[PDB]
Order: structure tokens, then sequence, then C-alpha cells
């Protein structure tokens, strides 16, 4: 006299079937798999299936104990999320000589947000704190604090809350002056470049001036050699960004050795390699200004490095974005795009490895769509689509019966960005945006 | 050339690294075999090599 | 050497129930209760639980899966199917004359109902030997390898328990 059970239920989604773990100890049914957002308009009138036990009569509470309608459809948007204000769908179940007696308790989970949708919310959470807004911009993470800084030596601050991204962080709303200031002369701070616990810096005349916490600078005795000049800083790479099998660290760069431009890579604590037979030289489709750049482990568990930026004022048959990758320092290679795969020609471009898929954003020049106005994404960095659906820039809101004011869409301004360690974009506009926009796609602070 | 060189050299184990790397050889102890078992028919000689995870 | 089957698995069965009841120290014994047949037990031996817990609280499920070590014997010691054949699941052992032991994924809904009510009630890395009536294994004729009637004896370690196999294999 038993009371076996494989309680079932149909398709939701067309071909989409959700799996209900049954804790027989504890006399409990639920979904694990929480049914989407909108299923509340579904599950309204409904069938249930396979609810197979050792003799099949059945009822629920109602004063009356009626028997349950096994081959007709019910309405479950009553027994949703019944862990509070609890109200589970409870049902008893009889054993073939009505002697043995059981009551199980239904709970019917469903999303509360949707999961894979990108999150910026109603208004941009602070204001741009630079003065003059037109002076150009760069936003760095360092530590537990996310630094923002303009090129006339004028500093901003805020701090991250103790860890665990999953947990109900809030931040980002207040920004203090760095009242001490005073990064370098002649510092040029769009290429300002992290390290495993240490910032780099570079002048117009092309010296290095490095930090160990943003607020004061000097100069640094192992990467300013004479002979060499440096002329950009790329990235730099680490046991903090990955898994490198590989075992690679320190920062990559370009070098100008006796008049022309060589790659070249400067390990951990030593000089630049500046042996001219075993550098290799840079292409003339390369990026020259406002490069971004990205760090990640490939699924091998080797590190790779990708970047896009501005290129040369003017070149033959170039019409694309093209995305430089690297397995090392020492030579970068082109993603070349033979098919019509390839996306467009973008103004200040800005590369993120983000949620198991790359994305791009940048403003265009066609004359007719100018601006800001889509992300482009790749899920194998080799062709690239526009997103026309979840997943949209800062300031686009879905209807509630719409475009912010301070939205980036179809504007053409100065910008910069940064992803830090809880997976927040940071987007900060300059002159015409003047505002910060913050967001994470919702399902990466899940616990599933 | 340096890590398989340096794998050869284990002696708790052997390894079977396929492309080119590494096989195991193996000494029957046939002299034994032909003082102890003379005089007899063999019905079955089993040999088994085992792995681990 | 067969003789009877059926009678002398059922007498060892009733040796088991009555030694809880009346031995010094249990007999080493503890016991659980069926929920397919409340006021049935099904009997087991605490052994030494394992030192590598994957720190899965809480206990199986009946429609999830689970990872185990485990062999099976009938009443006379004798080999019926398992992941190890030895007195203890092998891992980084030294005989070269035995492997180590693989990891089998079972679903605690797709096995007999000795297996389906005990692992209801372990949690991860403990190590019991089981002792399970006829009634509640195969039963009747038996599958393969079982000459009918029987009650086995397993024994289990379980390592791990989700609620699909792509997370857990």
């Amino acid at each position: 006299d038993a009371t076996i059970r494989a309680f079932e239920l149909d398709t939701i989604g067309y071909g989409v079937n959700y799996k209900f773990t049954i804790d027989q100890v504890s006399r409990l049914i639920y979904n694990v798999d929480s049914l989407p957002v909108n299923a509340d308009t579904i599950i309204n009138s409904i069938l249930i299936k396979t609810l197979t036990t050792a003799s099949g009569i059945v009822t629920m509470k109602d004063d009356q104990d009626s028997i349950v309608n096994i081959n007709d459809s019910i309405d479950l948007t009553k027994y949703v999320n019944a862990t509070e204000k609890n109200n589970f769908l409870v049902l008893k179940v009889w054993a073939p000589n009505m002697e043995v007696q059981n009551e199980y308790k239904v709970n019917i989970r469903m999303h509360t947000m949707v999961p894979d949708s990108l999150s910026w919310g109603k208004d941009p959470i602070a204001n741009n704190p630079v003065r003059n807004t037109a002076e150009k911009q760069k936003v760095v993470t360092l530590g537990d604090k996310i630094l923002l800084f303009a090129q006339n030596n004028e500093i901003y601050s805020t701090a991250i809350p103790a860890g665990s991204p999953t947990d109900r962080l809030n931040y980002g709303q207040k920004w203090d002056k760095e009242t001490t200031g005073k990064l370098p002369d002649g510092a040029d701070v769009t290429s300002i470049i992290r390290f495993v616990d240490k910032l780099y810096l570079l002048t117009k005349n092309k010296e290095v001036y490095n930090s160990n916490d943003g607020l004061t600078w000097t100069k640094d005795e192992v990467l300013n050699s004479d002979g060499v000049s440096v002329t950009n800083l790329i990235t730099s790479f680490s046991d903090s960004d990955g898994s490198n099998h590989k075992k690679i660290n320190g920062i990559a760069g370009i070098v100008e050795i006796n008049g022309e431009k060589y790659f070249s890579f400067a390990e951990k604590d030593v000089t630049w390699e500046k042996d001219i037979d075993k550098l290799t030289v840079v292409p003339a489709e390369f990026p020259i200004n406002n490069l971004s750049a990205d760090v990640y482990a490939t699924e091998s568990g080797t590190l790779n490095a990708i970047v896009v930026g501005n290129t040369e004022d003017g070149l033959d048959n170039d019409t694309a974005t093209v995305v430089w990758a690297s397995e090392d320092g020492k030579a970068w290679i082109p993603m070349e795009i033979p098919s019509n795969n390839n996306c467009p020609k973008l103004v200040d471009p800005s590369i993120i490895h983000y949620n198991d898929a790359f994305y791009i954003c940048g403003k265009e020049t066609k004359d007719d769509a100018k601006g800001f106005q889509k992300f482009y994404t790749s899920p194998t960095l080799l062709v690239w689509k526009g997103v026309d659906r979840m997943f949209m820039l800062p300031g686009i809101l879905p209807p509630v019966k719409s475009l912010h004011e301070s939205s980036f869409k179809g504007k053409e301004v100065n910008y910069t960005m940064v992803v830090d360690r809880n997976h927040y974009i940071w987007m900060v506009g300059g002159q015409g945006i003047d505002k910060i926009w913050r967001g994470r796609v919702n399902k990466l602070g899940f616990l599933i | 050339p340096e890590r398989i060189d340096a794998l050869i050299k284990e002696d708790k184990n052997t390894y079977l690294k396929s492309p080119a790397g590494i096989f195991t050889e193996a000494t029957l102890p046939i002299s034994d075999i032909q003082n102890e078992l003379t005089g007899d028919t063999l019905n079955a000689v089993k040999l088994t090599f085992t792995n681990y995870n | 050497k067969y003789d009877n089957w059926r009678a002398r698995n059922e007498a060892f069965i009733d040796s088991l129930a009555n030694v809880y009841a009346t031995a010094s120290g249990r007999g080493g014994l503890e016991r659980i209760e069926m929920l397919t047949a409340p006021g049935n037990y099904i009997y087991y031996k605490e052994m030494e639980p394992m030192t590598d817990h994957v720190v899965k609280a809480g206990n199986p499920k009946y429609t999830d899966y689970v990872k185990v070590y485990y062999k099976g014997t009938n009443i006379l010691g004798e080999y019926f199917d398992g992941n190890f054949k030895g007195d203890n699941p092998v891992v980084d052992g030294k005989d070269p004359s035995e492997g180590d032991s693989p990891t089998t994924i079972f679903q605690v809904s797709g096995v007999i109902t000795g297996w389906g009510e005990v692992l209801q009630r372990m949690e991860v890395g403990d190590r019991w030997k089981v002792y399970i009536p006829w009634d509640y294994a195969y039963g009747s004729s038996g599958t393969t390898g079982i000459l009918g009637y029987s009650a086995l004896v397993f024994d289990i370690t379980l390592l791990d328990f989700a609620n699909t196999e792509a997370e857990l294999k």
C-alpha cells in the first residue's frame, strides 16, 4: 500500500517541459528551474499529467474533501511562489486499502524578473562629477574602488562593498574627489592600464608613470630604458585575469626601435625586449588611438587578449571594425572576416567579454543613422550581429503603457566604460550625456 | 620534449601518451615459466594492465 | 548449495530484525522506516565516513540523480555487480593488480525500492552497508545473475547528488 509518484506537467512553451523534484521525506513538490515571467498568462488554465500513484484516488481540501479532476485543466496562478505568504496547493493521496494517509504540498516557482535581460533601471544612478565635461574621460577599477580620471589632473572615486556578487549590493550613488590629486605632468589619461596590483600611465613625451593606489604617481626605473621609446601600452597578462597554463606575466605595448614600430612585451619586473632580430613589426592597419582591451581564459585553460580602437586617419579598402587577438604578448593577429558577417566601422569602439559572449559598442558615421545605435555581439569572435532585442543601450525603456533624455541612443559624444568584479557594466558619458549609467544582466545575479 | 623526457623518468607509474609520445615496455618471466611448468599443458596465460582515472 | 533459497533468505532478514530488538548495542544495526510501506523497516550498518565530501548537505530526493561507489552481494557474500570488487573502493590504489574504481550515476526513481528508500536518507559521503528484503529487491523471478527470491546486501558510498546529470557527471 504505497504512494509512489511521477508528477508532471505539459508543454508551457512549444516543446518545453519543466522538471519537478519530489521530496518524499519532507512531503512537498516544486520545480527547480523557475517558470518564465511570461508564464502567468499560460498557467491560467493548464493541464496536469503523469500523476501516477498506486491508487489514483486523490483529493484537495475545500467544508469538504472533493476529488481531483485529473483529466481536466486547472488554474495554478493562485499557487505560485508559495514559500512566503505560504499558500501551497496542498493535496491528499489515499492508499489502496484507505488505511495509510498522506498529504503533499505543491509550489509553482516562477521568476519575478526576466533572466537574460540587461537591467539599466529607470534613471541614471549618478551625475558625472567632472568639471568641464568636454574633457577626455577614463574609468578603471583598483582593489575595492572605481576611479574616474580627467585630463586636467582631476580624479574622482567611489568604493565597492565587501563581496559576493550574488548578494543584495547597492553602490555608486556617491562619488568623492581624491583630494590629493595631481597626476603627473604631461600625462595622457586615455592610456591608463591595470596590472596585478598597480596602475601604469603614459605621457605625451613618452615617459612611463606608475602608482600603487592612484593617489600619487611616480616614474619607474625598469620600463624607462634609454635607446627605446614607448608609444602605446595595450594590456597586461597575469594569473589574476584567468587560468593561464602558459604562465605569462607582464605588460604588452609598442616600442619605436630606431624609428620603426615593433610589438614588445615587458615581463614581470624586467625591461622591454629590445632585440630587433626577434621582435615583430606593427602592421599599418593596427589601431593607434583610443585603444580598448580585454583579457580572458579560453575553455582550454589558456589566456587570450583582444583589442579594438581607432585606426590611422586614412587607408585603403577599410570598412569594418576588425578585432586583433593575441595568445601572448609577442605578436597580435587580426580576426579578418571574408564574408558579410563583419561589423561596421565605428568611432572610439569598446570591446568586452561578458556572460560567455563578446560585445562591442561605438558610434557610427553613415550620416543617416549617426551616433550610438546598438551593441554588436559575437558568440565566437569571427561573426558579428546586431542585437535587436534585450541587451540594449542604456536608457532604452520598455512600454510601461520610450527614450530617456540622458540615453546614449542617437548621441555622438565622448565616453568611457569598464566592467567590475560584480559584473556591473559602468558607462560614463561626456558633454551631451553628463551622466553615469550602471547595469547588469539579471542572470548573473541569480543563485540558480 | 622536456616534459615528455621528464614524464618518462617517473618510476611509480607508466604512461601511454599516444601521438609519438610514450609507450610502456614489459618484461615477461618466460624463464621462470619454462622452469616451473615443464611437462604441463598451458590452458591460459593472462596479463592485465590497469590504470588510474 | 542453493537449496530452499526463499526460506533461508527470509530467515536471514528475520535474524537481523530480532537482533536489533534484543542484542546489546543493537548488534551494530540501525534501521529506517520505509515510505512505500509504513511500518516496514530497512536495516543497515554505519561505516567509516569519507574525507573528501563535496560538502553537499541535505539528502537526495526521489526524482534526482546520484553518484556512488557501490557493490552488491548475496547472503553468502558472492558477487553480483558494482564498481569495486575488494572490501573497499579503490582510489590511488597501491596494488597494481586492481584499478581505481569508476563512479556511476543513477536516478533515485530508476532503481529498486530498497535503493530508492535508503538513498533518500543518506548525506553526501556516508558509507552504509544495507540489508534489503526480497519484497523490495528485484524479487520474484529476479534479473540475470539472481536466483530469484533473493535478499541482496549492498555497500554504498554516496559521493554526490544533483537535479540533472550534466551538473553531476
